[PDB]
């Protein structure tokens, strides 16, 4: 296997996916403002009258009631989701600290730089205190 | 890759120091400038730096694509000073989340060689014998044709 | 439990978010300006809606992808 | 699949809770049904060790647990483990949320009201089902051998029941429901085991007793034969090896368990065997569906698994019928999960779509509306 | 004291050495633990992968062993009905 | 001539010190042999048996497929003969 | 480092003090814990004499010192001398003040309550720390395995105990706590060999025959083998240097001092060795774990750096264990240190954070807080 070429080739597939990504969330974005247009048609007030305006007033108040309903049952339902979502990540950090908390420690921060001064300290100490006259 | 110009530029005092150091005990006369890389590993090794030599031989073995085998300041002292983690930011998780739940046109919690050979057309990268056994190596840890996020995550972790 | 405290906070929203109804008592121009932003409203609450269903969507799939987990751990 | 909507066929049971989609062969996870709290202290710090462990995952770590059973004889005695349990059914092991998905459970014949209720308040309650329906546990083991007819002994874990049916009509003055089952087998041989020096009291060795039940006891063609024979030889005596070591040998204590089913007098039970009320459960009927009756006994459920019950119990009812009626033994090999592949069929026709419970009906009328037509 | 500053000077030199031995021994024991951990890893998978297969093939031998005697058993009925 | 002698029997303790490193490694190491090969001897037998139990496991299922089979059409005799 | 604060994870042992910050690999300051005043008299005038040479000063001027440590069999008996073996561990050892660093101290398992209740009240009155946690010597060292099972036997300088655990749940009624340890070891060395002529009697000898002990003492695989060799051959007898001349030449005694491990009727101790005191550790656990303590038992310790005693371990068991279960005994070369790393390894956790005793709670509740929830 190389070096240079897999690095390569990783760094253009991740900028690629991401382009990809970008993307495809532009048509989903897209797609969702044509599901709009479908859904919610928009009205075009050019000659127009009170009839309409009254018809609107009604049908808006019943479609505004059920969708509150259904946005209502979606969010309790992502309420659900997103308390599952904090159990699972609970669990996963449990798993992982299991796994790789006895791996993750400070290995020698100053005991592999303390190494010859005590030899020194003890030998400087004894010609020292010898040193009186 | 080509970041040795901002790499040489870009090294800051707490690996320059040692970096000096070593070329204090690499160059003392008669030498060519060139600074071989056989004795700059050994140099690393006796300043005490603690990266991955096994990877860097190898590198020499094949690295440098003319085969001098006398490596210039590029790459080999990207690999002395490989000691310094200067990585690509680790991306971000959420992308790479995004990215593979994209990839999961299976919508089975994992992407195989079918859906990795369907990206490599869509990009047009050349054809590698190492691909399989790279899916085998990566994402399927447990050998039983999953891969989750994880996998995917440390594939390419801070790769430049 | 859990079949009436809904339905009573779904009230208390349907209470405070369907304003006064009163429409006739104004000119054309007013009641159309507010059927149209009331229109837009449902509009805007309508697109946020479907896009947290499909987020609701990726997110059942990645609590699939989590449990896959949890079972890989045993 | 795709669009419409399938219903789930859950089985509670008592000691393996049996789930699965309506239309499939088997059910999609089977489970004991145990709830089992840690016992000990726990001294690791982020170990994320949890305060319940329900279901399959305390069959693992049963060695440091107090595993107990929500489910005692078909009653239902701890309505919050009931709750853990039908939570973790629903969204572990088949991961499908009950808002979307009718439900049919089953329940034994005879049993209390009050658990009825409960059961059904709870399912549109909390889990919050679109519709729900409650079987009797013997017309669905009658539904998957494809008859119409006959007498089914559902000898369960927890209770043994007797249903005869004929043309479909069922004939409720003639229900034998017996609390003689797979529970009181286990605790009568962990009982006749300790006659050899054999000593299991933990709650935890409950379960390897059942293992051992499971797969060594088989019931005898005929008893004193048996019990001469292995006090002569020793050619039953066969050995099994404990969850550590220490090999065990098992010696008429083989054919000793499972023949308290056929002298419920063993383990001080007053009533006849599984042999003869089935018999009295025929007698009740008409006279003229009798021979019918007899032609087509059916077996179900776990503990009728047991080798050689089939041919115990042909002998035993042709020793008290009538020597002209012929005496056949109904024994599929799918007898553990006949009931719920019974469900499945069940709730797979199109003219059972209308009996479900709906939720507006039960909003109306309150829990009790299960005693009512909705059956 | 010119002997003395002789063998000082010896005794020095072969401290050198001593430290140089001393690091060369401290790598070698550094590579070998590593090859140890890797190898006992293998073992643990190993072993249990060896009781995963020993135990699939017990219950496949017993089912088998009960299958069999059950055909066995019918074809004696089979030919008794005959 | 006294500082001299000072530094040469500093020199010496440090020689006795590093001699003992030396020993103390050469032991370490060799055991780490001796558990090296005595797992990778080991870890050769278990794997050899593993698949030897696997080969056994596929072949009883081919044995429990036949004996389901013959099963199946026993079953169907019985039930006409019935 | 910086901001933030960092744990002293100090660890008494009987032997040697074990001290160093939280999250590194090895302890900062390893000496022995002894305390030893001057016995002569002493002419020289203004020569600086102190009146108590502690830690690892007492071991270069052992000469004229009368060394006693002031913990005998894990409990503490001499509580000044110990308040000076911590006070100089802190200050000049590690040169950190303890009004601003946390403290683990450890503690072997069933000793006396009132030792722990003053260590406690040292802590929080003289050294005045923030707050202080006890905890058991021997779940440490089963978290430095990185485990979260098994049976770990921590054969110290004081006493040997035995504690099992499974899945993070401790055993409290299987730990096996037995006194022979490596000083009754270094005295029963002391006492044969003056069967060749070596007497050493004064305090200050007895670390010469440590010594001994621990660079030409080995565990024999089997013993009755070795005493006949040695009886016969001369290649075992090595020769070591005493701190004046005069090598000595150690026999058969070199793998008989250890051999008190297993045997402990050679100090006149009633009890079991250490080969059969974790069988029955063992055997007193559930049914259901003992395979996991089987295939899991860890050494830790400093006596248990014996080179041969994890193939003898492993021998005995096996003689004793039921034949199928495997055994394995998990050595890390890391032995000494193994308690201290698990302390290390515990005080670094985030989990963890919140069970320290803070010292309101100790000003609110006395020292008899340490017993209660924070334990
Ligand atoms: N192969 C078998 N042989 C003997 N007894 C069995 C066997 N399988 C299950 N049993 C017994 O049957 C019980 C399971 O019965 P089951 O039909 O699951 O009860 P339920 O009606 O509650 O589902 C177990 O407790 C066990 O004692
Ligand atoms: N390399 C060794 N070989 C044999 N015995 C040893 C060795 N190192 C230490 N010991 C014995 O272990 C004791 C030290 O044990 P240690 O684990 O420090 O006790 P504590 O649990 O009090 O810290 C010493 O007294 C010594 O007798
Ligand atoms: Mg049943
Ligand atoms: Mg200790």
């Amino acid at each position: 296997i190389s070096a240079s070429r897999k690095l390569q080739l990783k760094t253009l597939m991740l900028q690629i996916a991401k382009q990809e990504l970008e993307r495809e969330a532009e048509e989903r974005r897209g797609e969702k403002g044509r599901a709009l247009s479908t859904r919610c048609q928009p009205l075009e007030l050019a000659g127009l009258s009170f009839a309409e305006l009254q018809d609107l007033c009604r049908q808006l108040h019943a479609r505004v009631d059920k969708v509150d309903e259904e946005r209502y049952d979606v969010e309790a339902k992502v309420t659900k989701n997103i308390t599952e979502i904090a159990d699972l990540n609970q669990k996963i950090f449990d798993l992982r600290g299991k796994f790789k908390r006895p791996t993750l420690r400070r290995v020698r921060i100053s005991a592999d730089a303390m190494m010859q001064a005590l030899l020194g300290a003890r030998a400087k100490e004894t010609l020292d205190l010898r040193a009186h006259l | 890759d080509d970041i040795y110009k901002a790499a040489v530029e870009q090294l800051t005092e707490e690996q320059k120091n040692e970096f000096k150091a070593a070329f204090d005990i690499f160059v003392l006369g008669a030498e060519d400038g060139c600074i071989s890389t056989k004795e700059l590993g050994k140099v690393m090794r006796m300043l005490g730096q603690n990266p991955t030599p096994e990877e860097l031989q190898e590198m020499i073995d094949e690295v440098d694509e003319d085969g001098s085998g006398t490596v210039d300041f590029d790459e080999f002292l990207v690999m002395m000073v490989r000691c310094m983690k200067d990585d690509s930011k680790g991306k971000s998780e959420e992308e790479l989340s995004d990215l593979f739940r994209m990839f999961d046109k299976n919508a089975d919690g994992y992407i195989d060689l079918e859906e990795l050979k369907i990206m490599l057309q869509a990009t047009g990268e050349t054809i590698t014998e190492d691909d399989i056994e790279e899916l085998m190596k990566d994402g399927d840890k447990n050998n039983d044709g999953r891969i989750d996020y994880d996998e995917f995550l440390e594939f390419m972790k801070g790769v430049e | 439990g859990k079949r009436q405290t809904e339905r009573e906070k779904k009230k208390k929203i349907l209470a405070e978010r369907r304003k006064v109804l009163a429409i006739d008592h104004l000119n054309e121009d007013q009641l159309r300006e507010k059927a149209k932003e009331l229109w837009q409203s449902i509009y805007n609450l309508e697109a946020e809606k479907f896009d947290l269903q499909e987020k609701f969507k990726q997110q059942k799939y990645e609590i699939n992808v989590l449990r896959n987990r949890i079972n890989d751990n045993q | 699949d795709d669009e419409e909507t399938t219903a789930l066929v859950c089985d509670n049971g008592s000691g393996l809770v049996k789930a699965g989609f309506a239309g499939d062969d088997a059910p999609r996870a089977v489970f004991p049904s145990i709830v089992g709290r840690p016992r000990h202290q726990g001294v690791m710090v982020g170990m994320g060790q949890k305060d319940s462990y329900v279901g399959d995952e305390a069959q693992s770590k049963r060695g440091i647990l107090t595993l107990k059973y929500p489910i005692e004889h078909g009653i239902i005695t701890n309505w919050d483990d009931m709750e853990k349990i039908w939570h973790h059914t629903f969204y572990n092991e088949l991961r499908v949320a009950p808002e979307e998905h009718p439900t049919l459970l089953t329940e034994a014949p005879l049993n209390p009201k009050a658990n009825r209720e409960k059961m059904t308040q709870i399912m549109f309650e909390t889990f919050n089902v679109p519709a729900m329906y409650v079987a009797i546990q013997a017309v669905l083991s009658l539904y998957a051998s494809g008859r119409t007819t006959g007498i089914v002994l559902d000898s369960g874990d927890g209770v043994t029941h007797n249903v005869p049916i004929y043309e479909g009509y069922a004939l409720p003055h003639a229900i034998m429901r017996l609390d003689l089952a797979g529970r009181d087998l286990t605790d009568y041989l962990m009982k006749i085991l300790t006659e050899r020096g054999y000593s299991f009291v933990t709650t935890a060795e409950r379960e390897i007793v059942r293992d051992i039940k499971e797969k060594l006891c088989y019931v005898a063609l005929d008893f004193e034969n048996e019990m001469a024979t292995a006090a002569s030889s020793s050619s039953l005596e066969k050995s099994y090896e404990l969850p550590d070591g220490q090999v065990i040998t098992i010696g008429n204590e083989r054919f000793r368990c499972p023949e308290t089913l056929f002298q419920p007098s063993f383990i001080g039970m007053e009533s006849a065997g599984i042999h003869e009320t089935t018999y009295n459960s025929i007698m009740k009927c008409d006279i003229d569906i009798r021979k019918d009756l007899y032609a087509n006994n059916v077996l179900s459920g776990g503990t009728t698994m047991y080798p050689g019950i089939a041919d115990r119990m042909q002998k035993e009812i042709t020793a008290l019928a009538p020597s002209t009626m012929k005496i056949k033994i109904i024994a599929p090999p799918e007898r553990k999960y006949s009931v719920w592949i019974g469900g499945s069929i069940l709730a797979s026709l199109s003219t059972f779509q209308q009996m479900w419970i709906s939720k507006q009906e039960y909003d109306e009328a309150g829990p009790s509306i299960v005693h009512r037509k909705c059956f | 004291a010119q002997k003395d500053e002789e063998k000082m000077e010896i005794q020095e030199i072969q401290l050198k050495e001593a430290k140089h031995i001393a690091e060369d021994a401290d790598r070698k024991y550094e590579e070998v633990a590593r090859k140890l951990v890797i190898i006992e890893s293998d073992l643990e998978r190993a072993e249990e992968r060896a009781e995963l297969s020993e135990g699939k093939c017990a219950e496949l031998e017993e089912e088998l062993k009960t299958v069999t005697n059950n055909l066995k058993s019918l074809e004696a009925q089979a030919e008794k009905y005959s």
